[PDB]
């Protein structure tokens, strides 16, 4: 709302609805933090980005073209859907609890209302992130594993909240 | 018969077998069995190859060091080589095996991804320090009574009750003030008298005021079965106790012949023919247990005197120094009186032929000993302070502390970094007293399956190499040589012994008789 | 049975040669070939024509059957006839491949000689096909395939004969 | 020559091969019964279950349970085999999903004959009749698909139909590869991935 | 029985056991003298010169003999391994006249494997199953060869009424007959005697 | 329900049709002989209740239970066996020593039946021939050319091709040799056949 995060604001960053903020699986609240090393590399980076554009560009070591990783999404899409494994659920189903008390209790901490709401909607939204991260490996079914990486992603979502 | 005929059936039987010599092997092979005739020919290849498969070979490609030691295994050392009946191995010496939960098994850490053990830990290994010790007592008491219902067992069968375990992070919630729940956890304070319950799913606050406890020494960072209810973010325990032991017997069962305690051998020592039959004739071994053996006073080479002069008769196989080798760690001068100390001790000892020949002479330090101090598992000390020793008495070994020593059908453990007293002194509610000390002390051992059941402040471990410190599958000797008074005792059918401060204790050394599987309980004050 | 193996029969077929090498007679297993005399035909099996071709030691002749009217006149027939017309070699196919694509510079017409063996090959697959077909519909247990060879059969066969078999078991499944 | 092949489906023929995987995947599937005397202790999975009680069960136990004269249990065809569907495939057989529908139809069908249900008949002609009719369409499809993705071609065929086309797609491939000489070529075997 | 006639007798007993869906005669007397073809042959090509054609010529001769009788013995040993309790109660329900389906090598073959297999099913579950249970029958556990598999044919003397059987019922069978040099596609069951007897030629 | 273990088992060796062996479930084997047991002394109960007491009523549910123990003898009879057919196949595909990532994913009795299978058809191969026996592991495609040109993708050692002689398999060489001798290397991954 005021451009740059103002880490004073807190909740007053954020005129979207909770209609709207419920319906997003992920929030990334991103800052761009002032270190000096990062800034070194970063500018490093950038002016070797800008200097390589006459290279013929070639071919790259350990990751996927574009236009292969495109086909790859489109033919996991088609092909895989998985669920979750019933450990698995159980895993999911207890930290959905412990996350839901403690997003409660920071609420009341506060007497206010966060702006980012912490409902069944993001419950089945770490459930589609775990679904998705198996896909990827064309997997019937999602692992503990794949629980916990969700549930990582999340917690920086989860972060942005509180 | 000519030479290339030989060469021809030999790398004919090879090739039928599925396997390619190199040059420089089926050179050697063919002028090894010049002396066969054509009436035995092909049943010696096939008792080569035979030989041959038995190693782990990784290649179809054979080389010539294979085809030498097949050639050896069928020629030379074929029943038994002498120096399988007796082995010393230190601590940083025991290999490292991961528990997969989704196989439910062990496997080794050349199989598993996962990092090798160094010195200077990571992060990742202080926390997977008290993971796995939690990994470990969780396989371990699922298998017992505490098992599955199981799903088919109806209830005429199943009629009975039988506990079912939960984690932490299930007991918050709907679950709220049942009647009768049990929890696996490690039992710490946050602050004096703050008593919580962690696994690696959570922490929770525990009520204890009402426990009953099953009379064991309940420490900081010991696992325990909290047995109670949740309510008002607080776990009110009923009962609280260790989670139970298990044999070995039933450990190889489920896991069958894996090598957990160390050494050569590709399974245990006591699931080999060789060492089965070895057993038979090993009927005279003998070794002896020794601690605060303060040597850098002449007052104990004297007692090593009357020890010489005793046991001359029958001698032992080995001797067991347990390190604090210094009554006076004032600074320098303790490492030339030990240097000192241990040539007076080698010169006496060359002065008969049998025991000097025979009896192992085997140190391991503590922490009133040079080099490291009191941070697990202990390393040796420094070498310029030992060859000299080496050197004049062969039939020596300076290793970790603890150290592990498996006899040709049977495992020992020795342990001397001091915990009795801590055990005692910081207990939840409170220990449990008398002549019963010693046996709640071996219980809380062998529950807690770790020599160190205590908290890292307490007790410093290197965290890497903190496997090496485990008690899982159970040893068939324990001999935790602490400063305390010495004892013998047993349990899970683990005979667990202190030799105890012999200099306060009356000069009470022990004396172990594996082939017979006993103990004395000396007191050498009669000398 | 592989391509490949119907191939190795094919290559037993005798085939003739020019020699550009001088060699007695030889005794091979399954029968004497030679001898060998530079600039004379001699009529050596198939194999052993297509080694001498490669190693450059012969010129290889066509059959007396690769010829262009005569090839002709055969598909023509066999485009007619609603059977499978007899073949002028039981290996014709692997023939025809074999030799054109090692001797075509010896072979004059070898561009007219493969699309007219093509052209055979394709009717006669388009007959096999209806065979399948007819023999599924009408529910046969018997049929009559007298001409065919045995890669025409072969690229077909083992996929009819499990049909089959399933067909078989469908049809008699109520029998006890 | 000496490739793995696994144990054969049995499953048309008047009983299932033992060993076969795709036998026992076939008879795990359920089929409807009724219940001709109670079962005691047997509540806990479905106290006794009660006579008369329908249920769904694994074609091996009610093969195991069934009788000639209906003792224990007596048996209902699924829907996909009763005179309804029959219908629907004797109108044309090619635009069925035997995929959804089985996905071992003719297995799981032909195994059905064993209940001694008065349309016996009727299922084994259907049976033939489905086979007869989407035969041409599976050598075609079969025999003419090359080198593209055959998932569309291959969507709603069953098990069995599914096998068949994969040897029609064996032969194209393998005289393919003979065609245009790739088939002289010596190479390391599949197990060269590891 | 001239050279080139055994390796045509191989050629033919190669495609028998390849088409055909159970194990077939024994051929002893093919097999042996194949291999003392080869072995002779070897012999003479071992004490010639280097360089020289009529050599290579041999031994490209010898490689086409050794991959036939090498392939037919890989079939009938997949044979074996596949159908190993059916044809070893065969071989000893064998009346005295008939010959057997197994060779002597053949036969001591099926029996080790029909022992490792009983053995490694034994020591990994069935002692560990409750006590009636620990008894599999593998005669069967393991399928019989089917002999009502459709195969193509090529015959090579004639026969008559040979009886076609369509299905169950006995009205739709009818008799044909087979011309010499005619190729057919028909169930094995109603041509086994003659495929056994040379009369056909399986394709 | 019961026998839902069983399936398992199946469905895995099922979803690699392929022929590639995964890893040996020993646990799955073990929870599928405990839920046997559990059926069984289930069983003994009844029919001592049965038969004693005279209690006719029991008798669907024991023929219940024993259907189910024929269940899952069935399964477990099937994967082990379905697991010996691919383990049989490995030694045709590739040879005798198996590569260590595929021998840890075999039971150590799998491995001992391997180790029988590979003596006996080793018996088998040595006994057709007057003597040194017949390899039919080789020639498993018909000779084309008596010599072919191979290329070394491995860093390998040496290799005989006469007595006296010897190659240098180092990565990138290419050497003109018998198809004969190279073909169980070409098999192996070792050497590549480079005309075509």
């Amino acid at each position: 709302v005021f451009g740059r995060w103002d880490e004073t604001k807190g909740e007053d960053n954020i005129d979207f609805m909770p209609t709207i903020l419920s319906r997003f699986d992920m929030i990334f609240i991103v800052k761009d933090e002032h270190n000096e090393e990062r800034d070194v590399m970063l500018a490093k980076h950038v002016i070797t980005l800008h200097v390589s554009a006459l290279t013929q560009t070639q071919a790259v070591e350990g990751e996927i073209d574009l236009a292969k990783l495109k086909k790859f999404i489109a033919y996991c899409r088609v092909k895989c859907g998985p669920r979750l494994s019933a450990e698995a659920a159980e895993k999911l189903k207890n930290r959905y609890i412990i996350m839901r008390s403690g997003a409660r209790q920071h609420e009341r901490d506060s007497d206010r209302r966060s702006s980012i709401p912490i409902t069944v909607r993001q419950l089945e939204a770490i459930v589609r992130i775990a679904e998705a991260l198996s896909k990827m490996k064309l997997q019937p079914f999602a692992t503990e594993a794949d629980v916990e990486e969700a549930l990582r992603l999340f917690q920086v979502s989860t972060l942005d909240a509180a | 018969m000519a030479p290339e005929r030989l060469r021809s059936r030999a790398l004919s039987a090879f090739k039928l077998r599925g396997l390619l010599l190199r040059g420089e092997a089926i050179k050697y092979l063919t002028e090894a069995l010049q002396s066969i005739s054509e009436l035995e020919l092909e049943d010696k290849l096939e008792k080569i190859i035979n030989a041959v498969e038995k190693q782990p070979l990784s290649s179809n490609m054979i080389e010539r060091s294979v085809v030498e030691a097949a050639v050896q295994e069928c020629s030379q050392s074929v029943d038994e080589t002498i120096e399988h009946v007796f082995n010393i191995i230190g601590a940083f010496d025991i290999p490292r095996f991961v528990y997969n939960s989704e196989r439910k098994k062990f496997l080794p850490l050349l199989m598993t991804n996962h990092p090798a053990p160094n010195l200077f830990g990571t992060p990742r290994d202080k926390a997977e320090m008290f993971r796995e010790r939690y990994t470990i007592l969780h396989q371990r008491t699922h298998r017992h009574e505490l098992f599955t219902p199981p799903v088919i067992g109806s209830h005429p069968d199943e009629s009975g009750s039988k506990f079912q375990l939960k984690t932490i992070e299930t007991l918050l919630g709907s679950t709220t003030k049942i009647g009768d729940a049990i929890v696996l956890g490690m039992i710490t304070q946050l602050k004096e008298g703050k008593f919580f319950l962690e696994d690696p799913t959570g922490t929770v606050q525990l009520d204890l005021s009402k426990a009953q406890f099953h009379s064991g020494l309940y420490t900081e960072a010991c696992f325990v079965l909290a047995e109670g209810w949740f309510e008002d973010q607080v776990f009110h325990v009923n009962a609280f106790g260790f989670p139970p032991t298990e044999p070995s017997s039933t450990t190889r069962a489920y896991y069958g012949n894996i090598n957990f305690f160390g050494g050569p051998s590709n399974t245990s020592v006591k699931t080999s023919a060789k060492l089965k039959q070895l057993e038979e004739e090993n009927k005279d071994a003998m070794f002896v247990f020794l601690s605060d053996v303060w040597l850098d006073q002449v007052e104990v080479l004297e007692k090593l005197r009357i020890m010489f002069a005793g046991y001359s008769p029958a001698p032992p196989t080995c001797f067991i120094l347990c390190g604090n080798f210094s009554s006076a760690p004032y600074g320098k001068n303790q490492v030339q009186a030990l240097k000192d100390s241990l040539k007076t001790l080698a010169d006496i000892i060359c002065e008969y032929p049998d025991i000097h020949q025979s009896s192992r002479f085997v140190f391991v330090p503590g922490p009133e000993d040079p080099g490291f101090g009191s941070i697990l598992p202990r390393p040796p000390l420094a070498e310029s302070i030992t060859n000299e020793f080496r050197q004049r008495v062969p039939f020596s070994v300076f290793t970790t502390n603890p150290c592990r020593i498996q006899y040709c059908t049977q495992e020992i453990t020795v342990f001397r970094e001091d915990l009795v007293n801590k055990m005692c002194r910081n207990c939840v509610r409170f220990p449990s007293s008398n002549l019963a000390i010693p046996n709640h002390f071996v219980k809380t051992i062998l529950s807690q399956g770790h020599l160190t059941p205590l908290p890292l402040y307490v007790c410093p471990v290197y965290w890497a190499y903190d496997y090496a410190l485990r008690v899982y599958p159970v040893p068939d000797l324990l001999v935790i040589a602490d400063k305390y008074d010495p004892f013998t005792t047993t349990n899970t059918e683990c005979l667990c012994i202190n030799p105890g401060s012999f200099p306060r204790s009356g000069f009470s050394f022990k004396v172990f008789y594996p082939s017979n599987k006993t103990v004395e309980d000396s007191k050498l004050q009669g000398f | 049975m592989d391509a490949a193996e119907v191939e190795f029969l094919a290559e037993k077929e005798l085939v003739t040669i020019i020699p550009n090498f001088s060699l007695d007679k030889i005794y091979l297993i399954g029968g004497d070939l030679g001898p060998f005399n530079p600039g004379l035909p001699v009529e050596v099996p198939l194999w052993l024509a297509i080694n001498l071709k490669q190693r450059q030691k012969c010129r290889l002749l066509p059959p007396e059957w690769m010829d262009v009217e005569k090839l002709e006149k055969m598909r023509d027939h066999e485009r007619k006839e609603e059977t499978f017309t007899p073949m002028p070699s039981p290996y014709y196919m692997e023939l025809t491949k074999l030799l054109l694509n090692h001797a075509s510079d010896n072979i004059p017409k070898a561009d007219e000689i493969r699309t007219l063996v093509k052209d055979m090959w394709d009717t006669r697959i388009a007959k096999l096909r209806v065979s399948a077909d007819s023999f599924v519909r009408q529910q046969e247990a018997h049929a009559k395939l007298d001409n065919l060879t045995l890669m025409e059969i072969n690229t077909s066969g083992t996929f009819l004969t499990q049909a089959l078999n399933h067909m078989y078991k469908l049809r008699t499944n109520l029998q006890p | 020559s000496e490739a793995y092949f696994r144990v054969e489906s049995g499953a048309l023929g008047p009983e299932e091969n033992f060993l076969s995987l795709d036998d026992i995947l076939m008879s795990h599937e359920k089929l409807p019964v009724r219940t001709e005397t109670a079962m005691p202790r047997l509540g806990a999975f479905f106290n006794a279950v009660p006579q008369g009680s329908k249920l769904e069960l694994p074609l091996w136990l009610a093969k195991g349970l069934f009788d000639n004269k209906r003792r224990i249990l007596s048996v209902e065809l699924p829907k996909i085999y009763q005179e309804g569907w029959r219908t629907v495939f004797s109108a044309d057989p090619n635009v069925v999903d035997l995929h959804k529908m089985g996905p071992h139809f003719y297995g799981f069908g032909s195994q059905l004959l064993h209940f001694d249900s008065p349309e016996n008949a009727d299922i084994s002609q259907s049976l033939l009749q489905t086979f007869i009719g989407r035969f041409r369409r599976i050598m075609d499809s079969s025999q003419n698909a090359y080198n593209e993705d055959t998932s569309a071609l291959v969507a709603r065929l069953d098990e069995m139909e599914r096998g068949l086309f994969q040897t029609g797609q064996k032969g194209l491939n393998d005289f393919q590869c003979w065609e245009k000489g790739q088939a002289s070529q010596i190479t390391a075997s599949n197990l060269v991935q590891n | 029985l001239t050279p080139a006639e055994l390796i045509e007798r191989l050629e033919q007993a190669w495609m028998n056991e390849k088409f055909a869906p159970e194990l077939l005669e024994s051929k002893p007397e093919i097999v042996e003298c194949v291999m003392e073809q080869l072995e002779h042959m070897e012999e003479n090509l071992r004490r010639a010169k280097r360089e020289d054609l009529k050599v290579s010529i041999h031994q490209m001769e010898m490689e086409r003999i050794r991959y036939v009788l090498s392939s037919y013995l890989r079939c009938r040993l997949m044979k074996i391994e596949k159908f190993f309790p059916h044809v070893l109660e065969k071989e000893k329900t064998r009346p005295e006249g008939e010959p057997s389906s197994l060779s002597p090598e053949e036969l001591a073959f099926a029996r080790e494997f029909m022992a490792n297999t009983e053995s490694y099913l034994k020591n990994v579950a069935l002692k560990h199953m409750p006590p009636n249970l620990q008894k599999v029958d593998l005669f069967r556990a393991v399928p019989k060869p089917d002999l009502d598999s459709y195969v193509f044919l090529r015959v090579r003397e004639r026969q008559e009424n040979i009886l076609v059987e369509p299905d169950t019922d006995e009205q739709r069978d009818y008799v044909i007959d087979l011309e010499k040099g005619s190729q057919h596609l028909i169930r094995y069951k109603t041509i086994a005697p003659l495929v056994a007897s040379g009369a056909v030629q399986l394709i | 329900m019961f026998c839902e273990k069983a399936m398992e088992l199946i469905r895995e060796l099922h979803r690699a049709p392929e022929g590639q062996l995964p890893a040996f479930n020993e646990d799955g084997l073990r929870q599928v002989l405990e839920e046997m047991k559990a059926l069984y002394e289930q069983n003994q109960s009844d029919v001592n209740e049965a038969k004693s007491g005279g209690r006719s009523d029991l008798i669907p549910t024991i023929k219940f239970r024993h259907c189910s123990l024929l269940r899952n003898r069935r399964c477990t009879v099937a994967y082990l066996y379905d697991r010996l057919l691919r383990i049989r196949a490995l030694r045709w595909e590739y040879g005798s020593v198996l590569p260590n990532a595929l021998r840890f994913h075999m039971a150590a009795e799998e491995m001992e039946w391997f180790n029988n299978y590979k003596r006996s058809l080793a018996t088998y191969m040595r006994s057709l021939g007057g003597d040194e026996g017949l390899d039919i592991t080789q020639d498993m495609k018909p000779p084309k050319s008596l010599y072919i040109e191979v290329r070394c993708l491995k860093d390998y050692g040496e290799f005989e091709v006469d007595d006296g002689t010897s190659v240098l398999l180092k990565k990138n060489s290419q050497h003109f040799l018998p198809r004969w001798k190279c073909e169980q290397l070409i098999r192996q991954g070792v050497l590549e056949h480079i005309l075509s």
